[PDB]
């Protein structure tokens, strides 16, 4: 809502300065998001007439003029190509200080003697017009200051409006607020009644009064649309961001901006016996003044007549029942629409207009009938006519009523910290024109203006206080607390905790974005449909994600690219199983890493990061809540992951998540020339662990044996270590796999093992012959179970 | 981390929740109507009619009024999407919510609440200023402002607040008799961006090393 | 179809070590407080016996002050034999509101295999305008229930403490079915006065527990010797 | 009941490693925290501390109990020799905790962090070279502490 400064002072003064203005309002939440000057600075430029024009004897081009600036006449030589006698023009008299430091003198143009200029709207930084001079009225007053007669003293405020101010959408609303927030006279435009020349009218039928309860018609004969719009609208409505475009039009829009109410105007040859405000048939088509033919729902409420629509209401106007070149009478509409009834209806049928947008904001249902006498003077001022009586119809059962609020002097000083006298409470609502009234002890009742479509309850009344006061104005105080002492349990790794592990771990977190491409989806997750978006920002962000991997491998690849060769990423987030019944949204933490093992440097070894390594990582998250134990890595297969190098994670039977080398077939498709190794773990099985059981020492000391085990190339490690476990005894305090040896010394289907067993009673010294028969049945135990050997 | 304890340290418990949502949770309990425009597909993801990516955390904060009785002090951070992005705003970012729900809580309070999270979080006694605007889901609402000490009347808005209208908590069982209640947003990136002199909102989602490395 | 076939064998390198069973344990109170507005507090080891004893309201002839149970370094310097004087460092440097938690290595002369001549306490206090004995009630069950994980039951006994007035025993649920594990007491007007804090506007209350205790109850361990001596074999189990 | 707070959000400063994080970190570095007595025989402290006068106790519980630790190293040695006389081959042990300098008359009384490893780079492992922890493994422990709160180039080892 943009607007000249000067035409809001002309109704209410704050008598404080622009930037003091500019200032409160944002204060008050009416944010200003734009404040600029009408035009550049200059002196001596007055209102000139030309009295008569020549030829100049020594250029085609130049013209010699006689221009009075109404004191005396003045030689000028001009050679704009609109110059003639009886025009009123800025004349700059020698003296004249024009924009961009421009001195005007006398000269001598071509041996012709000039004692001025003529000027354009560009030459006074006015307008971007530089055709030809700046004609103005022919009713200018000639001697005026132009910077006077065009009000060039003046600012343009642009105001970025809250949905529940609709009252401001004109200078009649923005006029009151500054009254009520200066506490200063509100001097509104006077509107008087035109006085009827015929009684001609045209019948008006509510056949849908619940969204129509007002409309107002009136029929103005014999009008002249060749006259032009008067420059102070022109002015008024460019100050506002609306061009002119013609007179009727022009006063409409006038009207609307600077009373609030949108106005329509139809040619009356097009009314085939009066108006009927319903709602649409299915199907019926429109088309609109733009050229859109818009196909309706019997939602919508249309302007029509007897035979069919003519506009959909409130919104924008027929083509057919348009003023035209032809129209030589017109019917003017003023009509209340209900917010309810409106909303959302032009935004269905892709339209947006100021009609439309202040009619569901909510317009002033009592200000039909004085924006009606408003639009008529103007209309016979700008274009002439004779006018009829005007056509009122209205259903009072309809019309809006908000009831009485009872305000509680007891709730403000609650909400507000801080009481407020009954007088400054009475004086600040009674500015916003709300109708207060004595109702008990710190108790009044409130009633709703018919431009508040936001006023309905008492927290209404108390923001209005709050705002109006200054919300700067008020207390700071810190909430009450009635607190325990509390905590989460001890034996838990949260989210938290195992970043920051990583982090000590040599890792970078990454985010990426939970939309992915279908064809990387695919990619990772064969076979699965993904959760689809309806209206994706493009089609490669489209695939809710069911692993982080797809975004890891493809930020590791955005570095890799970029003279990056040890890469370490780690990222958390939701992944989505399934379709919209029964979606699983779970939470996840992945890693993936690639090149060397450590950083470049004088101590480390050049080897590069594998499969141990990336599971060390994964060991260490395990183990975080004292529950290592619980997990086990079986030989597993996943699409993504490399068959040879995979380890499916599991947690009393249930699936953990996945570690493994990815894929060579997928890095090929990737461009991916170096190994990666991808880990993906559900945290509501990693979370949960085991609190300290203390368990007493023994004073006696440990015995080890040492073990070499040749077992089958492709028997599991683990698979031999439990079943050591198994066959060891109760004694058993540690059981280490120091060595795998698989080479020429053995055979090349066999692998032998470096085992290290520990053994420590608790109660006494252990001998070599219990120890000797332990060792033994534990190597009995492998010969029957995987046919082992001892080196 | 760093907003999640400036209030876990007086008492607030951090609550999450789905990121797929549906459109009571997302905006009906909110009191955002159907036709409101932030409703539309302009600006919302949708999967079919009643299924969409969440807008903003203040789901979380509805699923919690719905399954307990005050007192309710509660901070949600989480990943939100919007439809509309460009270069200036991203179609995935993260905020963080916050919801306090008692039985004497004032726009004081809210007032200290917000004036000292901000001294808190940009570790200095900076001014906060408050400019009253408009909300659906609170009443009376405002656009909180800092000074621009962390780099055009030298002031900068970083968050919203407000107090929780009463039928928002009437639709989640919690009488606005005898509770009152204060809510207020902030975007993490938007807050990031101020604290480590970030320029380029597209670096955060980019992932480079370079500009990762910077953090540690 | 390359044969780069591998198995389930441990990973390369380190793995992650451990924090002391004390340490764990104090952590695990400071967060029980700090979560709802507590200030975690620490002070000297090495103390003055105006701090330690005469602002506790302790005096001269009373049997605590001797160097049968303190540690000297002179006739006014000891080893503190509570974290008390951390509270009263506290109380002297500002006015209420006061919500403090003090953790800290803690000295009695009169050690034996029971008790050791160094150990880890806590010491809590809150000095505001309304205080009651409700409110103290309070606190010290709630902060039970959650430190140990259990809706238990709490018994309340009455106890002398110079200090405090009223002063109670506080008891917890495991040969009589409860178990003695805290102290607390309404802060005694005398030691807020010493401290120049009007006993007639604020009230307050205080309380302390024994870290080892807390520990030996939380884990399991019956050798209190245990936690000085280190070894590995102890230590790993708290991983 | 449950005493009423009016309490406001606030918090230390972001760019600060404290105590509890550290020794976190060290966990993560394959360390396991220790704690030994403050007060060590005065023969230990002047083995550490040559010339130095302990602040002694009037009535220590014994002899060897007297001196008032300036050094948290006497009793970190001590208990990796303990384990090292129980059958342990790799120690990897830390500990915080004041440390005590002068007499009464300006005592400093100041928290350190400190730090003792031997035996084996790795632990016993198929994977893990046999090789023996030496200065730069010490070193690389440090740097990750003293890189804690982004300020390792503030840090010089001379
Ligand atoms: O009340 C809130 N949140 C809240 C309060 C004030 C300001 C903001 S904010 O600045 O982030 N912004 C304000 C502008 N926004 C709008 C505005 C209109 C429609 C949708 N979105 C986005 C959020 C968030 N949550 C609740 N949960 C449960 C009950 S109340
Ligand atoms: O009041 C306290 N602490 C307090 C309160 C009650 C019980 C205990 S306790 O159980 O740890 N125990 C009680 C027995 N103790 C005694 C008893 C007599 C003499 C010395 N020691 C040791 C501490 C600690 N401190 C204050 N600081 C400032 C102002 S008040």
């Amino acid at each position: 809502m943009k607007f000249s400064e000067k035409w809001l002072r002309s109704w209410a003064n704050p008598q404080v300065s622009h930037d003091e203005l500019v200032a409160r309002l944002s204060m008050v939440g009416l944010e200003v998001d734009a404040d600029l000057p009408v035009a550049g600075a200059f002196s001596g430029v007055v209102v000139g007439e030309v009295l008569s024009t020549e030829q100049h004897p020594d250029a085609d081009k130049l013209r010699v003029c006689q221009v009075s600036n109404g004191s005396e006449t003045f030689q000028v030589v001009c050679g704009a190509p609109n110059v003639r006698a009886g025009l009123k023009i800025p004349f700059a008299m020698i003296g004249a200080e024009l924009p961009d430091d421009f001195k005007i003198k006398k000269a001598k143009l071509r041996g012709v003697e000039s004692f001025g200029m003529l000027c354009s709207a560009k030459e006074l930084q006015i307008s971007e017009e530089n055709a030809g001079l700046l004609e103005l009225p022919a009713d200018a007053p000639v001697g005026q200051d132009v910077r006077t007669y065009l009000e060039l003293a003046d600012y343009t405020i642009e105001v970025g409006l809250t949905p529940n101010r609709g009252d401001c959408l004109s200078l009649a609303g923005l006029a009151r607020e500054v009254s009520a927030i200066y506490d200063v006279p509100l001097a509104p435009v006077a509107v008087d009644a035109v006085a009827a020349q015929h009684d001609e009218t045209r019948p008006v039928e509510l056949a849908a009064p619940a969204a129509c309860p007002r409309y107002l018609g009136r029929v103005i004969r014999n009008v002249d649309l060749s006259r032009p719009t008067p420059l102070w609208m022109v002015e008024r409505l460019r100050r506002s961001d609306i061009r002119s475009i013609d007179p009727v039009v022009d006063v409409t829009n006038y009207v609307m901006i600077e009373l609030g109410q949108p106005m329509h105007a139809f040619d009356l040859a097009e009314i085939n016996g009066g108006v009927r405000v319903r709602m649409a048939e299915d199907g019926e088509k429109l088309v609109l003044l733009d050229g859109q033919e818009i196909t309706l729902r019997a939602d919508t409420l249309v302007i029509a007549d007897h035979q069919r629509a003519l506009a959909i209401a409130g919104v924008m106007g027929g083509e057919h029942s348009g003023v035209s070149d032809s129209t030589r009478d017109l019917f003017l509409e003023a009509a209340f629409f209900d917010t309810i009834a409106l909303a959302g209806k032009a935004r269905s049928y892709g339209l947006h207009t100021d009609s439309s947008h202040r009619f569901e904001r909510g317009v002033d249902s009592q200000l039909a009938r004085k924006a009606m006498e408003r639009a008529t003077r103007l209309i016979l001022d700008i274009v002439g006519g004779e006018p009829g009586p005007i056509v009122e119809q209205v259903s009072e059962a309809h019309l809006p009523k908000v009831a009485p609020i009872t305000l509680r002097a007891e709730r403000v000083t609650q909400m507000l910290g801080m009481p407020l006298d009954a007088a400054e409470i009475v004086r600040l609502l009674q500015a916003l024109e709300l109708t207060v009234v004595a109702d008990g002890e710190g108790q009044w009742s409130v009633g709703v203006p018919s431009h508040r479509f936001d006023i309905s309850l008492e927290v209404d009344l108390i923001e209005e206080l709050a705002r109006l006061y200054g919300y700067n104005r008020l207390p700071v105080r810190y909430p009450q607390a009635r607190l325990a002492p509390n905590n989460k349990p001890e034996a838990r790794a949260a989210l938290p905790l195992l970043r920051r592990l990583l982090v000590a771990r040599g890792y970078q977190e990454a985010i990426t974005f939970s939309f992915i491409d279908p064809a990387l989806f695919e990619l990772f997750d064969p076979g699965t449909q993904p959760l689809t978006l309806a209206n994706p920002i493009s089609a490669d962000m489209a695939a809710m994600r069911s692993s982080l991997w797809p975004g890891l491998v493809k930020a590791l690849q955005h570095n890799l690219n970029r003279q990056q060769s040890r890469v370490r990423l780690f990222e958390s987030g939701l992944r989505f199983v399934g379709q919209l019944e029964g979606l699983k949204q779970e939470a996840m933490l992945a890693g993936a890493i690639c090149g060397k093992r450590l950083p470049e440097g004088w101590a480390n070894g050049r080897d590069g990061v594998d499969f141990f390594d990336a599971k060390a990582d994964v060991e260490a998250v395990l183990a975080s809540a004292g529950a290592l134990g619980d997990f086990s890595f079986v030989p597993g297969e996943h699409p993504a992951l490399h068959p040879g190098q995979t380890a499916r994670i599991e947690r009393e039977g249930r699936l953990v998540g996945y570690l493994g080398a990815l894929h060579p077939e997928l890095a090929k498709k990737l461009d991916l020339e170096q190994p990666v190794f991808l880990f993906e773990l559900l945290l509501a099985e990693v979370v949960d662990g085991h609190l300290p059981k203390f368990r007493e020492l023994s004073r006696f000391p440990e015995v080890r044996r040492d073990l070499a085990l040749l077992v089958d190339q492709d028997v599991p490690a683990q698979d031999i270590l439990t079943q050591i476990r198994a066959a060891a005894g109760e004694w058993l305090t540690d059981l280490r796999l120091f060595d795998v040896y698989h080479g020429k010394g053995i055979d090349p289907h066999r692998k032998s093992l470096a085992v290290g067993l520990t053994w420590q009673h608790p109660s006494r010294t252990l001998n070599d012959d219990e120890v000797n028969s332990t060792t033994q049945n534990i190597v009995t135990s492998l010969e029957e179970r995987f046919n082992a050997t001892l080196r | 981390e760093r907003i999640e304890q400036c209030f876990s340290r007086i008492g607030y418990e951090v609550a999450e929740g789905p990121e797929v949502e549906d459109d009571y949770h997302n905006f009906e309990a909110l009191n955002i109507p159907g036709h409101h425009p932030a409703r539309a597909m302009h600006d919302t993801f949708y999967f079919n009619a009643n299924m969409l990516l969440r807008t903003h955390t203040s789901p979380v904060q509805v699923r919690t009024m719905e399954s307990q009785q005050p007192p309710i002090r509660i901070v949600c951070p989480g990943r939100v999407y919007r439809c509309d992005s460009d270069l200036t705003h991203s179609p995935m970012f993260h905020q963080v919510e916050g919801l306090l729900v008692d039985e004497g809580v004032s726009f004081a309070d809210l007032k200290g609440t917000i004036e000292e999270f901000l001294r808190a979080f940009f570790e200095k006694q900076l001014e906060v200023r408050f400019r009253p605007s408009f909300f659906p889901f609170t009443e009376p609402s405002a656009e909180v402002d800092i000074q621009c000490v962390i780099c055009q009347t030298g002031w900068l808005e970083v968050m919203g607040c407000g107090m929780v209208h009463p039928n928002v908590l009437r639709m989640s069982n919690i009488d606005p008799e005898k509770f009152q209640g204060f809510a207020f947003g902030m975007g993490a990136e938007r807050l990031a961006m101020l604290r480590y002199g970030v320029n380029d909102l597209r670096l955060f989602f980019d992932n480079d090393l370079r500009f990762l490395g910077q953090f540690r | 179809a390359a044969e780069r076939i591998d198995v389930t064998l441990p990973g390369r390198g380190q793995l992650s070590g451990g924090l002391h069973p004390v340490t764990r344990t104090l952590e695990r109170i400071e967060q029980c407080f700090s979560r709802i507005g507590y200030e975690v507090a620490e002070g000297p080891e090495v103390e003055d016996d105006y701090h330690n004893f005469e602002a506790l309201n302790i005096p001269g002839h009373h049997p605590a002050r001797a160097m049968h149970d303190t540690f000297y370094f002179n006739a006014n310097m000891l080893l503190r034999t509570h974290t008390s004087p951390v509270q009263v460092r506290t109380m002297e440097s500002q006015q209420p509101p006061i919500r403090i938690v003090c953790p800290g290595r803690v000295y009695r002369c009169d050690s034996d295999l029971t008790h050791s001549p160094m150990f880890h306490q806590v010491e809590g206090l809150l000095v505001d305008e309304g205080v009651s004995f409700a409110d103290l009630k309070g606190t010290i069950e709630e902060f039970l229930r959650a430190f140990f994980e259990k809706q238990l039951e709490v018994r309340f006994r009455p106890s002398f403490f110079p200090f405090t007035e009223p002063s109670a025993e506080v008891d917890i649920q495991c040969q009589t079915g409860w178990l003695e594990v805290m102290g607390c007491g309404m802060v005694h007007p005398n030691v807020l006065r010493m401290s120049n804090i009007d006993p007639e506007k604020f009230q307050g209350f205080a309380f302390g527990m024994g870290a080892e205790r807390l520990a030996m109850l939380r884990y399991g361990v019956n050798d209190l010797r245990l936690f000085f001596d280190n070894d590995l074999r102890f230590l790993g189990q708290f991983r």
